[PDB]
DNA sequence: GCAGAATCGCCC
């Protein structure tokens, strides 16, 4: 297998195994571990390939990578969690039945 | 009437002279095959840059005078490539890597191929072919040649007549042309040194034209192939056997239990290709709009020379996936190895039992001649192991794919520079800077001596190493990959050729597009007004659904009143693609000349296999050699092929009679012009050949509906019906819910995937702070109910990316439900379309040029501010809109053969769409792989080379 | 590890 096939199989495992949180930060920390600095210039066509059956997430990943690149930390999964999980610090939800 | 009869009397070719002070040398270099140190190169024939506007590609060439008072005329088209041979050092190279001519020369010899052998004379001096009063140092010289007389150019048998010069405008350059005539126009003869010859031109033709035609026939004696092609053109030898004594066979052929029959069939198939391919290439062709370079739309915004050259590099980058696929695919047309027989203990039916094989490992083996004597001794592979290792693909296999030509190899390397590298997941590799400053700078490199480490072909090979195919020695029946221009009428919507003629399926699709235009949606799916909030989003979908469902009611009520049996017609429908047989329809690249010609020769051989097998079964070889059998049998087999190969389901061609209306024509006096005088004479004329075979199309087919009857295959096609959790996120709305996410939920932190997956599992939805709960609960219930109705009914395995694709999916699901076709998924074709992206240069060392690199630190510094153009392919859900843009295509084909129905004993053919082999071809193909999804590579031409 | 098919033109 190519290196990009292994990154793709590892992201589909993260996304298909979460419940009761959004998945975006764990996907970003996985890409930052796998690629480091090369994330700063990751294209939409490459992001869409790596997300596999979840390629709709690509707009949200590329924005989060732009907030890391425009705020100056080194590219490691520790520094990225300290920034992302720190910069947040909200939604009111209605129940909809089924007929 | 026909294009042959309408064409005018003229010469056999022209020498063009372009002025160096004004000619756009950098533009032609981007369309050329120049290598560093070249003496000759090829360029495309194009109106406004290599020939004048209104150049006539079809002519009646004057080629013989039996006596001074009679001329004979041959109808012919021009050859597609122009050969630049005088002052050629003034055109820049396409690729900067050094040492290619010695590499090609060494590799040709280990494969046992014939090098160019020069005539014992010198080349013609400039003062013997230039117009009087032109300075030979001020001009670039090039030849344009007719397809019927190009072997006479190669062998030094044409005559140039400078007194017959004509002034022509080539773009903004004041150019001159001089006519070429065959030496048979002079019945008293001309002195032998008065004939036109150039050793560099003939050598370039040997390497870049004829060696690839020889490789497509499995012939090594390239010079003997050229002599027999010349004699076929001039002496009408199409029905005489000629290639069989040049054939060679591997041990798997010689030891086969049916060896005698197999040697006859492979020989006869190569003879039929040599008789018929030149005749179809010489035919009169239509002149495409893409031939006029000064009207190409891709220049529309350009100001000045630098802007135009940059536009040509972006054009080339969009063609690169076609060329890389023919290098990386294991089943490329460039790797076809011979013919083999299903050995009784095999799956094939009788008409499929002989088939074409591929394999680079087989292409290295030793061979035997037609009398079973030892012939070529073979090659053991690289004498020193290169960076890809033992038994793997080496740079010599890329040199073999480029026909041992430094001109073709330079242009293949230039296209390969656009490709992404893909490292293996388990192999340690140096970083790009430490390879370029380290091993690539070694004084032991045979190409660059370590003095061009960033551009060297060994550095490009090292970067792309894991994308090359395996080296194969097996004998399996696989599809092979072809490249070229598409034809006018392609049927690639979801039901293909269903109700194409009689309202029709094409009219149904046009009626749907008109209803969507009245809702404010265009043919590519762009809106005139985007939705403001939850209500508009729902209303947009309900109005599109109501438009589709009204058109279904009219169409079904038509089928009722007209009594059409459409339930049966759905079961038998096919996707249909046309591969064009016009050599002038091909894209403006000299590599596409080789890919078109070799695609055509391969298809003719494959069509002939059952035709030859049946004739030899009725007329057996009895231990005669193929040459001695063909001596009695070939004239009958030519007549059988013409009847049985054409209009039987793959190849279409028309025969035409060529007539000239006047008994005389106004021409220059050639006996006066040879002595320097110009005046008109009315020469009596007649045709030398009356019959022409105009090629039309090759047809590629793919079945849509699975009937259940083959019970072995069902698990690849079966439609599930149970409620899944992924029903919203893999349903019809998810891409639209993501596009409009910020208009729908203005100030949330949640992703669209998580918001809707949370509603799927937990039945809860967030309500935006200023909005109202009713309006959001209505949005949630609209998405849910619609997503379950799609889950229960859908047989088209697509998630739609635009409102036109959404509406067409809804329409075709409603037709299939009326037919009862709701238990299986249908077959799909997807287009892989090129996309061009600018990226940081660090992993693309070719941007540094022929520069020295002293350290990995200096490489990083030198690349820090630079960028490279690279290309990747995107999958399209909608091949139909791409086919309207007249695309260049690359696809895999197998020609299957079968008996007719109802006791019709005749052999019929279908060219079925197949699969790509080799993991390096494209990342979108990576996981047979699918029975129900197939792929085609496509690049559009409308809005690039042809105006809308 | 990759259906089955008697064929041509017609084309908006
Ligand atoms: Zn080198």
């Amino acid at each position: 297998t190519y290196e990009i096939e292994n990154i793709r199989a590892g992201l589909e495992a993260i996304i298909s195994q979460k419940q009761e949180e959004d998945c975006v930060f764990d996907v970003v920390c996985n890409l930052v571990d796998a690629m480091g600095e090369a994330c700063a210039s990751l294209t939409r066509d490459d992001a869409e390939y790596l997300l596999g059956r979840f390629s709709v997430l690509a707009d949200s990943v590329l924005e989060t990578l732009a907030t890391i690149a425009s705020s100056g930390i080194e590219w490691t999964a520790e520094a990225a969690r300290d920034f992302l999980e720190g910069v947040w610090g909200q939604d009111n939800f209605i129940s909809v039945a089924e007929p | 009437d026909n294009l042959g009869s309408q064409s005018q009397p003229g010469p056999c070719g022209y020498i063009y002279f372009y002025p160096l002070a004004t000619y756009p040398l950098r533009e032609v270099a981007t369309l050329g095959t120049g290598y560093a140190g070249h003496r000759c190169l090829t360029v495309p024939l194009l109106c406004g840059i290599t020939v004048e506007p209104g150049f006539s590609i079809n002519v009646k060439a004057l080629h013989r005078r039996p006596d001074p008072n009679c001329g004979l005329l041959r109808a012919t088209s021009y050859h597609r490539d122009i050969y630049v041979f005088h002052n050629a050092h003034m055109v820049p190279p396409i690729f900067e890597g050094p040492g290619l001519e010695a590499l090609c020369g060494e590799t040709r010899e280990v494969f046992g191929y014939d090098a160019y052998s020069a005539l014992p004379r010198e080349s013609s001096k400039p003062g013997d072919f230039f117009p009087e009063g032109l300075d030979p140092s001020a001009y670039l010289g090039a030849v344009a040649i007719t397809e019927a007389f190009k072997e006479r150019l190669y062998s030094g048998n044409l005559v140039a007549i400078p007194s017959l010069k004509q002034e022509v405008a080539v773009g903004q350059s004041a150019s001159v042309r001089v006519p070429l005539y065959d030496k048979e126009v002079f019945p008293e003869g001309v002195p032998q040194l008065r004939q036109f010859y150039n050793s560099d031109l003939s050598r370039c033709m040997h390497e870049a034209l004829y060696t690839g035609l020889a490789q497509a026939l499995r012939v090594r004696r390239v010079g003997k192939l050229v002599e027999l092609l010349e004699k076929q053109s001039l002496q009408d030898q199409a029905k005489v056997a000629k290639v069989a004594p040049l054939k060679e066979f591997p041990a798997s052929t010689i030891s086969h239990p049916d060896s005698g029959a197999l040697m006859i069939v492979d020989s006869a198939a190569c003879e039929l290709a040599v008789s018929y391919a030149p005749a179809m290439l010489e035919a009169s062709h239509e002149t495409p709009a893409s031939l006029n370079y000064d009207s190409w739309p891709l220049f529309a915004d350009c100001e000045g020379p630098e802007a135009r050259v940059a536009a040509l590099h972006r054009y080339n980058a969009s063609l690169a996936p076609h060329v890389s696929t023919q290098i990386f695919a294991t089943n490329s047309v460039l790797y076809v190895s011979g013919v083999s027989k299903s050995t009784g203990q095999g799956k094939e039916s009788l008409f499929n039992s002989f088939y074409m094989t591929h394999g680079l490992g087989t292409l290295q083996e030793g061979t035997w001649d037609p009398c079973r004597r030892p012939c070529f001794s073979g090659w053991g592979g690289p004498d020193v192991t290169g960076t890809n290792g033992p038994g793997n693909y080496a740079v010599e296999h890329l040199v073999y794919a480029a026909s041992f030509s430094p001109n073709l190899l330079a242009r293949y390397a230039y296209y390969l520079q656009f490709c992404q590298g893909q490292k293996s997941s388990l192999t340690p590799v140096p970083e790009t800077g430490s390879y370029v400053a380290g091993a690539a700078a070694s004084p032991m490199c045979s190409l660059c001596e370590g003095r061009a480490p960033a551009v060297c072909l060994n550095t490009l090979f090292f970067r792309l190493r894991d994308r090359f195919p395996p080296v194969m020695s097996t004998q399996r029946r696989d599809p092979y990959v072809i490249s070229g221009a598409s034809g006018s009428y392609n049927e690639t919507d979801f039901l293909g050729n269903f109700l194409n003629f009689i309202y029709t399926y094409w009219q149904l699709n046009q009626n749907l597009l008109e209803r969507l235009s009245r809702l404010g949606i265009d043919a590519e799916g762009k809106l005139e007004k985007e939705p403001h909030g939850p209500r508009d989003f729902v209303k947009m979908f309900k109005d599109v659904d109501a438009a589709v469902d009204a058109e279904v009611v009219q169409f079904m009520n038509s089928m009722a009143k007209n009594n059409i049996t459409y339930k049966d017609l759905v079961k038998s429908c096919y996707h249909v693609m046309q591969y064009s047989c016009n050599p002038f329809a091909q894209p403006a690249c000299p590599i596409f000349t080789q890919l078109f010609y070799r695609s055509l020769l391969t298809i003719l051989q494959d069509i002939s296999l059952p035709i030859c097998m049946c004739y030899e079964n009725d007329n057996p070889g009895l231990g005669q050699s193929p040459p001695e059998w063909l001596k009695g049998h070939y004239q009958t087999l030519c007549t059988n092929f013409r009847s049985l190969a054409i209009d039987k389901g793959v190849l279409t061609a028309k025969e035409a009679k060529v007539v000239h209306g006047e008994p005389t024509c106004d021409l220059p006096d050639l006996d006066a012009a040879l002595q320097g005088r110009v005046y008109g004479r009315r020469l009596p004329v007649r045709m030398s050949k009356v019959l022409m075979l105009c090629p039309r199309n090759i047809k590629i087919k793919n079945r849509v509906v699975f009937t259940g009857e083959n019970a072995a295959l069902q698990n690849s096609f079966i439609k599930s019906t149970t409620r899944r959790e992924n029903y919203i996120i893999n349903g019809p709305y998810m891409k639209f819910l993501n596009t409009y996410h910020k208009t729908l939920f203005p100030d949330t932190k949640l992703s669209s995937l998580y918001l809707w997956h949370n509603f799927s599992r937990r039945r809860s939805v967030p309500v935006p702070s200023g909005a109202s709960a009713e309006e959001y609960s209505d949005l949630a219930l609209f998405v849910d109910g619609g997503s379950r109705a799609h889950e229960e009914s859908n047989v088209i395995d697509v998630v739609p990316g635009n409102l036109v694709t959404y509406a067409k999916q809804r329409l075709n699901n409603a037709i299939l439900k009326a037919c009862g076709q709701t238990q299986f998924y249908i077959s799909l074709i997807q287009g892989l379309v090129p996309r061009t992206q600018s990226v940081p240069a660090r992993d693309y060392p070719h941007v540094l040029g022929t520069r020295a690199v002293e350290s990995a630190a200096a490489y990083a510094e030198a690349t820090s501010s630079l960028t490279a153009t690279t290309v990747v392919c995107a999958a399209t859900d909608c091949l139909s809109q791409v086919c309207k843009a007249r695309p260049v295509v690359t696809l895999p084909v197998t020609i299957n053969k079968y008996t007719g129905v109802n006791g019709n004993n005749q052999i019929f053919q279908a060219g079925n769409l197949g699969y790509f082999m080799g993991r390096g071809v494209d990342r979108n193909l990576l996981q047979g792989s699918s029975m129900r999804k197939k792929f085609v590579f496509a690049t559009p031409t409308l809005g690039l080379t042809v105006k809308r």
